[PDB]
């Protein structure tokens, strides 16, 4: 007789990865928010599926069809508004996972940071791409702008544009392939984070020390789950208080009229959590080099790996390097409110500098404050 | 001079709070676990068990009290010398292949 | 038929943020009045004017209501 | 938005009536609410008795 | 530009609502002001029973208007009598009608106006009494009209509403003031119907929050509480 | 010691702690929503639909 | 790394491998050509410059 | 990489406790607290000025953007 816990295979993989699979004791709140994600997936896909149970894509009846899940649908409202905080709250998860990886160095298993890049390029086009579905002005507009900076790429770009657009310019067409893609990519994110959670767990995660703990694991499942629970709950409690409280609080307004197309909005901005990236690309005065810089401010986690030269794997003992950590932060803090902001004058500068500190932190700064790090240790 | 910056540095480091001597903090590469295993069975050890309790200190987000911290000059770097002879074995191992 | 809005206004012209960006806007009405051809147009001050009385307003006016 | 009506707008070009923003006879605006000049599409003047537009 | 200021409406309430007596008088006054210029027509006669209106009176309403739909057996659009199934009558048949009615300007749609521009009610409030004289120096086109909230300082619309514009169906003063803040609170309504069931949706989930959070956590601590309270000693030989 | 009895009779065998969830899930829901509407329209006596339809 | 592939027998393999990846790359080039139909260089080559 | 073959380790003795013998909640005021200040002293001057500046360069930003928008008396 043996365990069908650990020896059915659908058993036995569920137990492997989070029942007795071991983990550090002095894991803090920061590796709570990667469950949080998985919760965040779970919990959009679940609701588009009923979004999408209401949703007729056409340039005739999108808005129509968007308004009719908010009125008309018993508690249609609901899961509109918790698909988007819901969205917004899968980016805050992203960003918070993004700033645990880099500050516990946690870059070092090479393989889930790489997977880990791959599920944060397909988040951000499956969020771009969803936010079109509404069809408002914002999103309307948005997207043409978005999609019109593929014509910067040499030779090909141009006709790239057409592809996308599925035409002369972002309309029908473009609305129904982005409603498909928008539909088939969370599964694709669903078998990369299974690939992700594969890969870390051939290793097992870093405890915010960076030593190993190989000689201090704790089984999973008694502790790590209602940690996990509590940690999800939190984060319900936040994405209900955005739902039921302040519904529209980071949506623009503009969304909520129809798109015309004869009428450019006084703004034309991407959500909060595109602001930065957006904002690098308006820094940029070239066309094509905005949209290298754009690829490349999300392209150098990559790079993390690679330009780590200190001793030690985490942050907890590199003071110099976590005040570099907080100064990055605030950088993209600093993106994402000249995202926010018009170009003009003091914006385009403060933009700008904001935009090379970023680039310089990353690439120059963190090194040479490592190399002085090591050098301060006898080491 | 430097040496009161370094002084200043460790103080600020974190891991002499935590019990820990400096080559418990470093990460482990693949001539760090191959230095680790070369350890004498006593340094190895008393590694271990410094960096448990250092784990469980971390966990419960309680520094270990004041007087028994690691002082700079009683700080020993017992990694360093398994740690060089394997990075030489290493050096050398690469200009042969070259 | 008075309207409440019409009292509150008024007294609400009477506090000093309103008093300074009346003579704010009387001055830029007798410089625009005597300038025969300029771009200068007393928009911004009167927005001022405005900003403070209709926060003032709004401040009194739904207890009115 | 809208549709400019020809004919108008005191320079003698255009004019857009909703919020009353007069446009230079040439296609660009001399001053008024409009921010910029009206947008020129990819035309093309092939044999001038039938032009395509792009 | 100058924005809006922050009116203390009823609804602005964090766990607040909407007077519906103001709602019921709102309504009214789209009726019988800007239901002949303006368009609401993502909203329908039926969600004004049961928040506004009685279904009686909701019929009523509904009758009172003429609704052209359908193909007879001769194939004519014929007009009927409006029903609850009947969504608000459209006062133009088509935007271009209304554009070339007016001054070419389209009356925006009233249905989302107040979720779609920066301020909430608080703007379109502001809008309503804030019909100003042009300043010095500003020029204005005969048939235009000056209002400092508007983006580009000149609205295409005449003043619509004023003292004794209407007569309300209970007997409040029609006071211009009056009827721009119901007018608006119905406009808020309009654009978020569930404003109200989402505070009600909001309190129980508060309350619930004040119970799950401190259990759970509780949990979890009983949980670690081995973890915690573990202790370690060293025995080398 | 009240906890001590509930426990020895309703706790120990998990089948009667389902049963006690379950039927004090009735309760609960019955009791909570009540609690929570009194303490709603009371922060807003005379704005609902519930108030004011005797006018009407 | 940097000085770790900097030897002589590297640059021996470099040498050694130089004309396999090279003519990889026109593999890849003709393949490309090839899908997309360039007819950039399609045109000039006899026989196939028929199907525009 | 399962429980049973982790890693190697001799001469440490542990204790712990039931669950159920034992506060979950053991002067969770008396030494929290005190904890809170300690924790917060030693991150806040390496947290707290990269936001500070961030607030400097954020007011700056908008009062300028407001001055620009006034009239420059021409
Ligand atoms: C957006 C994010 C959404 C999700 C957020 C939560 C995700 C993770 C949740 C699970 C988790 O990490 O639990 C452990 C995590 C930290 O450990 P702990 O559960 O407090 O256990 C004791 C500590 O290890 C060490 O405790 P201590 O020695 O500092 O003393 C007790 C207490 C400080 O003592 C007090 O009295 C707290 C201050 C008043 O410490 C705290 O951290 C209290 C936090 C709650 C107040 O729990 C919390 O932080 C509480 C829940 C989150 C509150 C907000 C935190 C910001
Ligand atoms: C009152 C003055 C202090 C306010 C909090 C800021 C501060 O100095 O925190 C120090 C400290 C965090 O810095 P640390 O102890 O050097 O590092 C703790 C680790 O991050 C590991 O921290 P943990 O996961 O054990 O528990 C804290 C953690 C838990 O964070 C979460 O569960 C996620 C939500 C926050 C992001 O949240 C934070 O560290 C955020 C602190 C600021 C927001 C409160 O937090 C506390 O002492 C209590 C935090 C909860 C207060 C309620
Ligand atoms: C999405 C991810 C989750 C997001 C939300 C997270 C927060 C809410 C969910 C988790 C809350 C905490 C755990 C709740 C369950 C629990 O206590 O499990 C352990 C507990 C066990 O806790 P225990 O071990 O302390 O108590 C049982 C042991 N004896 C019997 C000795 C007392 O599981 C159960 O009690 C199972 C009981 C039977 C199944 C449920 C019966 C009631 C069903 C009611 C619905 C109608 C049918
Ligand atoms: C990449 C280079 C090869 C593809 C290319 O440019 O044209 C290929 C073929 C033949 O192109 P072509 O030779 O007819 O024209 C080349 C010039 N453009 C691309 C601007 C029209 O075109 C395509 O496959 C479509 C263009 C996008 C390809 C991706
Ligand atoms: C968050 C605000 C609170 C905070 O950061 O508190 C400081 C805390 C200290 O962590 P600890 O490792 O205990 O520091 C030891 C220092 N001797 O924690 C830290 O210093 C580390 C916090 C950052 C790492 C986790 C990521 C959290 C989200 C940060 C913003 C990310 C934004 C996007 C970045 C890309
Ligand atoms: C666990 C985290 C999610 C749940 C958080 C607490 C929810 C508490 C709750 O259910 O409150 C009741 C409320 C619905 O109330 P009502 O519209 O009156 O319907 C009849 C209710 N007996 O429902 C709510 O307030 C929230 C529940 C509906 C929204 C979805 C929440 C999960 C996603
Ligand atoms: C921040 C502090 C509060 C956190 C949330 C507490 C929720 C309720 C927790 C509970 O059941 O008890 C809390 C407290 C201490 O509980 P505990 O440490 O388990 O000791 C029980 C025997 N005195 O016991 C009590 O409050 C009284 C229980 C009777
Ligand atoms: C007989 C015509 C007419 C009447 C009456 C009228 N409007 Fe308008 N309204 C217009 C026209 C035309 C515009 C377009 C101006 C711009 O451009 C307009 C613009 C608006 C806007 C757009 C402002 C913005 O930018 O957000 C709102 C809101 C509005 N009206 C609300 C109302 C309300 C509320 C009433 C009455 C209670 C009303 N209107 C009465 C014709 C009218
Ligand atoms: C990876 C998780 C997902 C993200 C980040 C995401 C993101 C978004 C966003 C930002 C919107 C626009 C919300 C708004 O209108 O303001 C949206 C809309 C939509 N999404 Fe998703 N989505 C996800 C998963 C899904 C899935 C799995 C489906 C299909 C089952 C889906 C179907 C829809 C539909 C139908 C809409 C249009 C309705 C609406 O805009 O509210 N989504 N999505
Ligand atoms: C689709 C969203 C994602 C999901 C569902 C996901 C899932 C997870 C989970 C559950 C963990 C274990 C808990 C933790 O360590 O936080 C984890 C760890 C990790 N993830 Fe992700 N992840 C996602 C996105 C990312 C991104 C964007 C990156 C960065 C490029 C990344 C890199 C990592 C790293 C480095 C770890 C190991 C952290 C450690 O061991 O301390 N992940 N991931």
């Amino acid at each position: 007789m043996t365990n069908i816990r650990k020896s059915h295979p659908l058993m036995k993989i569920i137990n492997n990865a989070f029942i007795d699979l071991p983990a550090p004791s002095n894991i803090s709140s920061w590796w709570n928010f990667g469950s949080l994600l998985g919760i965040c997936l779970i919990l959009q896909i679940l609701t588009g599926l009923f979004l999408a149970m209401h949703y007729t894509s056409d340039t005739t009846t999108a808005f129509s069809s968007v308004t009719h899940i908010c009125r008309d649908v018993n508690y249609g409202w609901v899961i509109r508004y918790l698909h988007a905080n819901g969205a917004s709250m899968f980016f805050i998860c992203l960003f918070i996972h993004v700033g645990r990886g880099l500050y516990y160095g946690s870059y070092m298993f090479l393989e889930t940071w790489n997977i880990g890049v791959v599920l944060l390029f397909t988040v951000m086009a499956t969020a771009f791409m969803g936010y079109v579905l509404p069809w408002g002005q914002m999103s309307f507009w948005g997207a043409t702008v978005i999609t019109n900076l593929l014509s910067a790429i040499p030779y090909i770009g141009t006709d790239l544009v057409e592809w996308i657009w599925g035409g002369f310019s972002v309309d029908k067409a473009t609305l129904t392939r982005f409603f498909a893609f928008h539909f088939i990519l969370p599964f694709i994110i669903t078998a990369l984070a299974a690939v992700h959670l594969l890969f870390l767990h051939e290793t097992g995660s870093n405890n915010p020390t960076g030593i190993s703990s190989d000689m201090d694991k704790i089984p999973f499942h008694p502790y790590y789950t209602i940690k996990d629970i509590l940690g999800a709950l939190f984060m319900m409690l936040i994405l209900l208080i955005l739902v039921l409280f302040s519904p529209d609080l980071l949506g623009d307004p503009d969304n909520y009229t129809p798109a015309n197309p004869l009428n450019t909005p006084p703004h034309i901005k991407p959500e909060w959590y595109f602001l930065f990236a957006y904002a690098i690309l308006r820094s940029i005065p070239n066309k094509l080099g905005g949209v290298l810089a754009l690829v490349a401010s999300i392209l150098i986690l990559i790079l993390m790996p690679m330009l780590h030269t200190s001793k030690q794997r985490s942050m907890m003992f590199r003071p110099l390097s976590q005040c570099l950590f907080w100064m990055l932060v605030a950088d993209l803090i600093t993106l994402t409110w000249i995202g926010g902001q018009p170009v003009e004058h003091p914006f385009i500068i403060i933009g700008q500098l904001a935009s090379i500190l970023y680039f310089l932190i990353i690439l120059v700064l963190m090194p040479i404050t490592s190399i002085i790090e090591n050098n301060l240790l006898k080491w | 001079w430097l040496e009161g910056i370094r002084k200043w540095y460790y103080n600020a480091a974190g891991f002499n709070k935590l019990g820990l001597m400096r080559d418990d903090t470093i990460y482990e590469d693949d001539d760090v676990k191959e230095a680790i295993r070369r350890l004498p069975e006593n340094l190895y050890n008393d590694r271990v068990f410094r960096i448990k309790r250092a784990l469980d200190l971390t966990m419960r987000q309680q520094i270990l009290p004041k007087e028994q911290w690691t002082k700079y000059e009683e700080d020993k770097f017992y990694l360093e010398p398994y740690l060089k002879e394997v990075i030489r074995e290493r050096k050398e191992r690469e200009e042969w292949a070259k | 038929l008075v309207d409440p809005l019409t009292t509150v206004r008024e007294q609400c012209e009477q506090i000093e943020k309103c008093i300074k960006a009346r003579e704010r806007l009387e001055l830029c009405d007798q410089r625009v009045s005597s300038r025969s051809q300029t771009e200068e147009d007393c928009t911004e001050e009167l927005f001022d004017f405005l900003h403070a009385r209709d926060h003032c307003v709004a401040h009194k006016l739904f207890n009115s209501l | 938005g809208c549709v400019p009506i020809a004919n108008a707008g005191d320079f003698g070009g255009y004019y857009c009536p909703c919020h009353g923003s007069h446009y230079d006879a040439s296609g660009r605006i001399r001053k008024g609410p409009a921010p910029l000049n009206l947008e020129v599409p990819t035309y093309e003047f092939t044999s001038d008795d039938l032009v395509i537009v792009g | 530009e100058l924005h809006a200021p922050s009116y203390p409406w009823s609804h602005r309430g964090l766990l607040s609502s909407l007077d519906h007596t103001s709602i019921r008088r709102g309504f009214q006054v789209y009726k019988q002001v800007c239901s002949s210029c303006h368009s609401m027509d993502y909203v329908a006669y039926r969600h004004l029973v049961g928040v506004c209106y009685t279904e009686e009176e909701a019929k009523a309403l509904a009758e009172e208007v003429e609704v052209q739909d359908g193909p007879n057996e001769d194939g004519e659009m014929f007009m009927r009598p409006g029903k609850l199934s009947d969504y608000f009558p459209k006062p133009y048949p088509n935007p271009e009608a209304a554009r070339a009615a007016n001054n070419g300007a389209l009356p925006p749609d009233l249905s989302y106006i107040v979720r779609a521009r920066h301020g909430g009610e608080d703007y379109v409030f502001s809008l309503l009494t804030g019909y100003c004289e042009p300043p010095t120096g500003v020029s204005l086109r005969e048939g235009l009209y000056f209002n400092p909230y508007f983006p580009g300082q000149a609205i295409a619309m005449a003043p619509p509403i004023y003292n004794e514009v209407l007569e309300f169906d209970d007997g409040t003063p029609a006071t211009m003031s009056q009827v721009a803040k119901d007018v608006c609170t119905f406009l808020r309504w309009a654009s978020e119907p569930e404003h109200d069931h989402r505070k009600r949706m909001g309190l129980k989930m508060l309350m619930m929050m004040g119970l799950l959070l401190p259990l759970v956590y509780a949990m979890k601590r009983h949980k670690w509480s081995v973890l915690k309270s573990r202790k370690l000693a060293y025995r080398p030989p | 010691t009240l906890t001590a009895r509930l426990y020895s009779l309703l706790f120990r065998r998990t089948s009667t702690f389902a049963l006690t969830i379950a039927v004090g899930a009735l309760f609960f829901e019955r009791a909570f929503d009540q609690g929570a509407d009194a303490i709603y329209e009371h922060i807003n006596q005379g704005k609902l639909w519930k108030h004011i339809k005797h006018k009407y | 790394m940097l000085s770790r592939f900097l030897g002589p027998r590297y640059r021996e393999l470099a040498r050694n491998w130089i004309p396999t990846a090279s003519m990889w790359g026109a593999v890849g080039a003709v393949g490309l050509v090839w899908a997309t139909d360039w007819r950039l260089i399609l045109d000039w080559v006899p026989y196939i410059n028929g199907k525009f | 990489r399962e429980f049973g073959h982790l890693t190697r380790m001799r001469h440490v003795i542990t204790y712990s406790l039931s669950p159920f013998e034992q506060r979950a909640f053991p002067h969770y005021f008396t030494k929290g607290i005190p904890n809170v200040l300690r924790r917060t002293r030693a991150c806040i001057l390496r947290v707290a000025p990269p936001f500070v500046v961030f607030y400097l360069v954020y007011t700056w930003g908008t009062q300028e953007f407001e001055k620009s928008k006034r009239k420059n008396p021409a």
